[PDB]
């Protein structure tokens, strides 16, 4: 059957795994220490798609760790859902990057991702057939970025037929998470454009957004950032996990919304988002997800689609519901904002469907968006590496580590040459 | 005993199957542990006919259906729910490596390991046939097994049977509705392929019967289950008269006769009039002078195309239940004196007919009534045309950008070919003009 | 940002092969004088496409046999003329399996194509300029892609089971797109050069197939870097004027239609590989025939990388020939349609070469 290899390259990507397995696991049905514990039977039907079997009608996680600082480790095994890992995928290392990519592609990262790798190759042998990878990295650091870069390429450059699929957290625009962003965000746009096939943009300030205007939170951790993000990972694999109607794999999404190979980076979106009081004056009909989930508030990637054109866009519905509903919805909704879409797209939406809802919501939905509206997140990021460049502000800790000043330059021109194949479509034709 | 070969192709052909030998199920009483308390019953019978069924010493009557599909997300809700002790658990699934909604995947890459199966298991549904008669396939345009499957399937069975009739049954994508952005693509280079080789292909699309179950069902919520019964109640109609006693019986080979008049005009439009719920089901009366009226009206048609915009070129109509034939006749006499439904002037006659005793069934818990008659027309209309330049377009928009097509060349379909489906149902659309102008 | 020029295309019509003979394939290629017709076999429509050149080996015996050594003084010496005027230049070959584009530039052993003529006469017409005046230096280059993968062709594997060394690309700020590693070998007579090049297409993959018995299925470039160091009217030392000169050689592979050339295992996937190379290639040809329109249109280079190590040559500064190879054959009909769309696409480009020189005073 499919079978998805997760890999969690960095903090950001250890953490929202981890609650990714807690979302998954209570909907399957396992537990902390491994063992089944359910109601119905479609759980069990299809867990290889992220889950083995060890001994005892156990079921460990298909999770393959990678971490140069030692304390994300021991957070994720000391936590909740830790005893059902596989210990010896742990594998870390020591003396992190320093939010420098350059201590994460060529000197430390070189010294692990030959583990790394014989892990990946450990357990992906054992599957039968093989769907594609499923990374989570956060550019602004040398963890991710460089090690889950270089995991990319060289997995691309070994299983190339299959889906690296990753969900990629982007830097805010207004707020720095990191001083030295845009040197390691352009390196890693220039080592994802060319070894990819799907690729999906976070923000933090979206996010952020979210969590006070729709949910109304005051006080959000990092875990509802992630349990506001490992919603859309469940909702891209339900129509493979699940059945439904209607069907939709990563590789019908990615043959309907990358016309052009470059341009995969999308926008994704939950659909029934409401705070703990305003859930009984809602009506859990499916035209409110519809125009919750097209609004600019719920998309996570930091751009309002308004300023671009919707290339393609995807719904991943989940529920009992009428397909005539769902279809002409889409339509009302491409016929009104006739102007946030192309023209020689005719149809420019994909529908999917899945029948086994999430744990308690009669009907969810999830919602993927690639648009013209991505090339400010990037014409940002290049003007700030102009910015940083013209004097070479912080360069010097990046070339004694392997590197030159030629690279730079490469990565800067393939993405101010993204950033022009978008705006060939966003002007009207 | 002479025998059809049904094959049903995605995730659409299986679940028009499910509903299709559900009916077939309610019908002859034949149950889903394939026991028919109709044989050991009275004292003899043959009610569980043995063209679309078989049977086996031990009373189990196992049917005539691959289902093949590519993704087991389907046929394991066959094998793991009620109809599960019925069909052959050679069902030929694979398991593995979903088409991705192109052609050249299911006609090249992940195809080639799963057709000689399918044609082995064919041939052995075919070997025990004292003489069949046809196959029929239940395919999806808008997909990429229902695409290039059934076209690699059509092209493997037009050299091994040859002088078989090889009809099908097609999902026509809505001009505005579609579930897939990749679609127009598959569409046409299927009907590059699934033309030299089928006989006729029936087509239905999904926005129309949503409208007419909204219309007169008054149902504003449907799902695809009250569609599939629609068309199961459809594949019946045609296939009653090798199933059921009958006074004007239809074979399958009058298929290819009374409507295909051209070797590649052969795209025609099924119908299904009295669809009316129990409310309505009382104060009608249900009679042929309404039925075969309401069946030409272009506010019931089963496909998005209005036949106003184009003359018909043939009609067959098939009949069900308590049918005395001078209303028939009546009808279609009352039908040629309108202005509105125009034919062309090579075939005044138009209106074959065929008529059938055995009533039409009833699923509990469903949608449609119980009426002492049915009637389905198939309608072969030079209308198509139009919907096909709408195909016709999309593909120009989007092949002048080369966009997509990455995908289809990464599994194996040279650009070339595009080209060359464009050119030839380029041609297709100049028959359809060509037979329209009157002779001089 | 110098003076414009055009883009030379020039059209080659092969003879029968084995397979169309046993075939009985009819002729629906014709010339009208300098023009190319087609006729369908089923005689429903004709088209007519015209070019700046035309070429005719369908028989030996007609009038206006454009042969090797005719094909050369047409096309080629303008090249090398320009060349030796600074300018930079390429060639460049399309087509389909077995349309004869691995007989036009290369050759065989007895009919030299562009490449075993090109670098004699650069011999022949350095001679009578090696004067102390005028020094000159020539350096090469051969390199090959294989399954979206760069290699190079003159280089001796070391005793392994598989010694092909993968090599990768890399952007210059001013100059452009060049590949690392790359073995820019010195040339200095011809029996080096034929050496080189015997050593290359050794080296080049090669297999069997249903429409070549010899099909190449990689893309190879051919570059020679010349460099004439001159003297002028200077203050101190003589010999610091240089002027400098790029000539690429370029030789593709076919569409290959996977079902009639029926293989499969590797074959199949570096024929969609090259699929995918010739894919992005004539989206490239239509992006730059509409900049010349007046529309603005991205023109994807990096979607492939033969089209990334080609910037130069089909926009840029250098001044570049297309040989479309074509069959006469009513089978292979479509295809030579295609070619010839791409072809008349390809005129309409337009770009800019400029006399490159480094004074260095
Ligand atoms: C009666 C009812 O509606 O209860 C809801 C509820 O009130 C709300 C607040 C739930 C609640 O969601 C949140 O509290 C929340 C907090 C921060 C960030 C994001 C969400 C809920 O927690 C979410 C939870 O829904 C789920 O459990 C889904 O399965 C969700 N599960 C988890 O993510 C999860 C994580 C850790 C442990 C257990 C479950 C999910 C979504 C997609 C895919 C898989 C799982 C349920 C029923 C509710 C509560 C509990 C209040 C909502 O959940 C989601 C994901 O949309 C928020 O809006 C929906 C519906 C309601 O507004
Ligand atoms: N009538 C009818 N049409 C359906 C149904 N399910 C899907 N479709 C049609 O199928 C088209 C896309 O699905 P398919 O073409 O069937 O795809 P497939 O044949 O399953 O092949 P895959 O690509 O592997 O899914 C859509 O345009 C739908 O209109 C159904 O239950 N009834
Ligand atoms: N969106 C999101 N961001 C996070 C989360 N946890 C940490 N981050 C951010 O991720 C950024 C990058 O950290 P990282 O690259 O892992 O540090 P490293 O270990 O030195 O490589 C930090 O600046 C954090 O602000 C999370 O749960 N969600
Ligand atoms: N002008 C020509 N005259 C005679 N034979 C030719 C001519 N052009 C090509 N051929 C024949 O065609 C073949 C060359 O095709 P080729 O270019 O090698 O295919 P590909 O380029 O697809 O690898 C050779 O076998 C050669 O004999
Ligand atoms: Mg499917
Ligand atoms: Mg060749």
């Amino acid at each position: 059957m499919r079978e998805i290899v997760h890999i969690q390259a960095g903090q950001c990507g250890n953490q929202i795994g981890a609650k990714f397995w807690e979302v998954i696991s209570d909907e399957h049905g396992i537990d902390p220490t491994g063992s089944y514990h359910g109601d119905s039977d479609l759980q069990l039907e299809r867990i290889n798609v992220y889950y083995n079997e060890a001994t005892g009608n156990k079921y460990v996680p298909r999770a393959i760790l990678v971490d140069l600082e030692p304390g994300t480790m021991d957070s994720v095994r000391s936590g909740p859902f830790g005893q059902i890992f596989r210990p010896d995928n742990f594998v870390f290392g020591q003396s992190g990057a320093g939010n420098n990519w350059a201590k994460g592609h060529y000197t430390e990262g070189a010294e692990l991702v030959d583990s790394v790798l014989d892990v990946v190759r450990k357990e992906s042998e054992s599957c039968d057939c093989l769907q594609g990878f499923q990374l989570t990295h956060s550019l602004g650091g040398g963890t991710g970025s460089g090690m889950g870069t270089l995991l990319i390429s060289k997995i691309r450059e070994e299983y190339p037929d299959r889906i690296m699929n990753t969900f990629s957290v982007m830097p805010s625009p207004k707020v720095s998470d990191t001083v030295v962003e845009p040197y390691n965000a352009t390196l890693s746009v220039h080592q994802l454009v060319e070894n990819t096939d799907e690729t999906y943009c976070i923000d933090n300030e979206a996010l952020y957004d979210i969590c006070f205007r729709t949910l109304k939170l005051t006080t959000p951790t990092y875990g509802d950032l992630n349990h506001l993000v490992s919603a859309t990972m469940s909702g891209v694999t339900t129509c493979l996990r699940f059945p439904g109607q209607l069907n939709a794999d990563l590789r019908k999404l990615a043959v309907n919304m990358v016309p052009f190979p470059r341009l995969h980076f999308f926008m994704p979106g939950f659909a029934p988002l409401t705070s703990r009081g305003s859930q009984q004056y809602r009506a859990l009909t499916v035209p409110e997800l519809t125009q919750q989930m097209f609004d600019s508030k719920n998309m996570m990637a930091a751009c309002d689609p308004r300023h671009g054109r919707y290339l393609t866009v995807a719904a991943i519905f989940r529920g009992r519901m009428s397909m005539k509903e769902v279809d002409e919805q889409m339509l009302n909704v491409q016929n009104k904002n006739s102007s946030y879409f192309v023209e020689w797209i005719p149809n420019n939406v994909k529908t999917a469907v899945c029948d086994i809802p999430p744990r308690g919501l009669k009907m969810s939905a999830t919602f993927i968006g690639n648009s013209t509206a991505i090339q400010e997140l990037f014409k940002r990021i290049s003007e700030q590496f102009t910015a940083m460049f013209r004097r070479k502000a912080f360069l010097h800790w990046y070339t004694g580590e392997g590197m030159d000043e030629m690279e730079f330059t490469e990565a800067e021109s393939n993405m101010n040459d993204l950033v022009s194949e978008y705006q060939q479509y966003q002007d009207a034709t | 005993m002479r025998e059809c070969i049904s094959i049903h192709v995605g995730q659409a052909g299986v679940q028009i199957g499910n509903a299709c030998w559900e009916l077939y199920c309610l019908e002859h009483g034949i149950q889903p542990d394939g026991q028919m308390p109709s044989d050991k019953t009275i004292g003899g019978g043959d009610d569980s006919f043995n063209t679309f069924f078989s049977e086996t010493g031990a009373g189990k009557h196992v049917p005539r259906a691959v289902f093949v599909d590519l993704e087991p997300t389907v046929i394991d809700e066959v094998r793991t729910g009620t109809y599960r002790q019925l069909f052959h658990p050679e069902q030929l699934i694979t398991g593995k490596e979903d088409a991705a909604n192109n052609y050249a995947r299911g006609h090249y890459t992940i195809g080639k390991e799963i057709i000689d199966l399918v044609l082995d298991r064919i041939r052995k549904l075919a070997d025990q046939c004292t003489g069949l008669q046809g196959f029929l396939v239940f395919h999806s345009f808008g997909g990429g097994t229902g695409s290039g499957f059934t076209s690699l399937l059509m092209e493997r069975l037009s050299v091994d049977y040859g002088k078989k009739s090889k009809l099908e049954f097609s999902i026509y994508p809505a001009p505005q509705v579609s579930t897939a952005v990749v679609e127009p693509y598959n569409s046409i280079l299927t009907t590059h392929t699934t033309l030299e080789h089928s006989d006729c292909a029936f087509m239905v699309d999904n926005e129309a019967i949503y409208d007419i179950c909204r219309r007169n069902l008054d149902i504003e919520r449907p799902t695809y289950t009250n569609l599939n019964r629609l068309i199961s109640q459809i594949v019946s109609s045609i296939t009653a008269s090798l199933r059921f006693d009958g006074a004007l019986n239809v074979d399958l080979t009058e298929f290819q006769t009374n409507l295909v008049p051209y070797p590649r005009i052969h795209f025609p439009l099924a119908t299904y009039a009295p669809v009316i719920s129990a409310e309505k089901a009382y104060h009608e009366q249900l009679s042929v002078a309404e039925i075969t009226n309401a069946c030409f009206e272009p506010a019931n048609q089963m496909v998005k195309c209005d036949p106003r915009h184009g003359k018909y070129m043939a009609c067959c109509l098939l009949y069900r239940g308590d049918v005395v034939p001078k209303d028939v006749n009546a009808a279609i006499a009352t039908i040629k004196t309108k202005r509105s439904i125009q034919f062309v002037d090579w075939c005044p006659t138009g209106f074959k007919v065929g008529i059938n005793y055995q009533p039409p069934t009833v699923v509990p818990g469903g949608d449609l009534a119980k009426v002492q008659r049915a009637v389905c027309m198939l309608s072969n209309t030079t209308a198509i045309a139009e919907a096909w330049a709408r195909l016709d377009h999309k593909f120009d928009l989007m092949y002048a950008k080369r966009a997509f097509v990455h995908w289809y060349v990464g599994e194996g379909m040279e650009e070339g070919e595009f080209s060359e489906a464009r050119e030839d149902m380029a041609a297709l659309e100049k028959d359809y003009e060509e037979v329209g102008v009157d002779s001089v | 940002l110098g003076s414009n020029s055009q883009v030379t295309v020039a059209v080659r019509v092969r003879p029968f092969s084995k397979r169309e003979k046993t075939e009985k394939a009819s002729q629906v290629v014709f010339t009208n004088g300098e023009e190319i017709t087609v006729e369908h076999p089923d005689m429903k429509q004709v088209y007519s496409f015209i070019y700046d050149v035309s070429f005719w080996s369908f028989d030996e015996c007609h009038p206006g046999y454009a042969s090797q050594t005719t094909v050369y003084e047409t096309l080629a010496a303008p090249l090398l003329d320009r060349a030796f005027e600074g300018y930079n230049t390429c060639l460049f070959a399309y087509g389909q399996t077995g349309s004869g584009k691995s007989y036009t530039m290369m050759g065989l052993n007895e009919e030299p194509g562009i490449i075993p003529r090109f670098c004699e006469d650069l011999f022949a017409q350095i001679a009578k300029k090696q004067t102390s005046e005028v020094s000159y230096h020539l350096e090469m280059s051969f390199f090959e892609v294989y399954n979206e993968k760069i290699h190079d062709l003159l280089v001796c594997k070391g005793e392994n089971g598989q010694r092909k060394q993968p090599l990768r690309a890399r952007e210059h700020p001013v100059s452009g797109p060049y590949v690392e590693g790359l073995s820019m070998n010195v040339v200095s007579s011809y029996s080096d050069i034929q050496s080189w090049l015997e050593l290359g297409n050794k080296q080049r993959a090669t297999a069997a197939t249903g429409m070549n018995d010899k099909s190449s299925r990689s893309h190879s470039v051919f570059t020679l870097v010349m460099t004439q160091t001159k003297t002028e009217v200077v203050e101190g030392e003589e010999h610091d004027h240089r002027i400098t000169s790029r000539i690429n050689l370029v030789d593709l592979a076919g569409s290959e239609r996977c079902s009639t050339a029926h293989s499969s295992g590797q074959r199949l996937k570096e024929g969609v590989s090259i699929n995918k190379s010739l894919l992005t290639l004539g989206k490239v040809i239509s992006a730059l025939s509409e900049q010349a329109n007046g529309k603005r249109v991205f023109i994807p280079y990096r979607e492939s990388t033969l089209t990334w190590l080609l910037k130069e040559s089909l926009g840029g500064n250098s001044k570049t020939a297309m040989i479309a190879t074509v069959s006469p054959a009513a089978s292979n009909i479509e295809e030579t349609l295609s070619t010839l769309r791409y072809a008349t696409q390809a005129r309409l480009i337009v770009n800019i070469a400029k006399v490159n020189e480094d004074m260095n005073a």
